[PDB]
């Protein structure tokens, strides 16, 4: 259908970072469409995971859903944190993303940012109340997932 | 647990 090809091209443009094509194709129907043949990601999940800051900014200003979950329960903030994209993470939080959201495995954005060792994202999340003591379904807190070698991030999450 | 869509 007209909508399906356009949804596909929008998802592709969001992944590619092509903001002019995103603007061209963004409709109420497409803006939060799901990638049915993949993991049910929205355009925002793609823009966030692939570090497409201008596209994130456009999407957020035209009603994209910061809280949308992919098939694993990931929200766009999870993709930003797991792939280490700070500006995207900041934008999402500024537009209401919940830093304590949990996926189906009970991993939060801080579990992801802690494992990845991204200081600025860990700081952003902690300043907005991310819990460094919250256990996922492995029994691991974000502090537990800090790589054993990564002393600087360990110190940051300890806080106190 | 498979990764979300994106790349480092
Ligand atoms: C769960 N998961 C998958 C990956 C890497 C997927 C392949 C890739 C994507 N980009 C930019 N570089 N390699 N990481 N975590």
């Amino acid at each position: 259908s007209g909508n399906s090809e356009a949804d596909r091209q929008l998802l592709e443009a969001a992944k590619a970072g092509d903001v002019e094509t995103v603007k061209k194709l963004c409709t109420v129907q497409s803006v939060n469409c799901r990638d049915i043949e993949g993991r049910q990601s929205t355009p925002l999940h793609f823009a966030a995971g692939y570090n497409r800051v201008s596209v994130v900014e456009y999407l957020l200003q035209h009603g994209a859903d910061v809280h949308a979950k992919d098939k694993g329960g990931l929200v766009p903030l999870h993709n930003a944190c797991s792939y280490g994209h700070y500006e995207v993470a900041e934008l999402l939080v500024k537009h209401g993303a919940v830093v304590n959201v949990a996926d189906l495995w009970k991993f939060t954005p801080l579990h992801e940012a802690a494992a990845k060792g991204k200081y600025e994202i860990c700081k952003l999340l902690l300043q907005h109340g991310a819990d460094p003591t919250k256990k996922n379904r492995d029994g691991n807190t974000p502090l537990d997932l800090v790589k054993d070698g990564d002393t600087d991030i360990q110190d940051l999450l300890r806080g106190d | 647990r498979e990764a979300g869509d994106g790349a480092e």
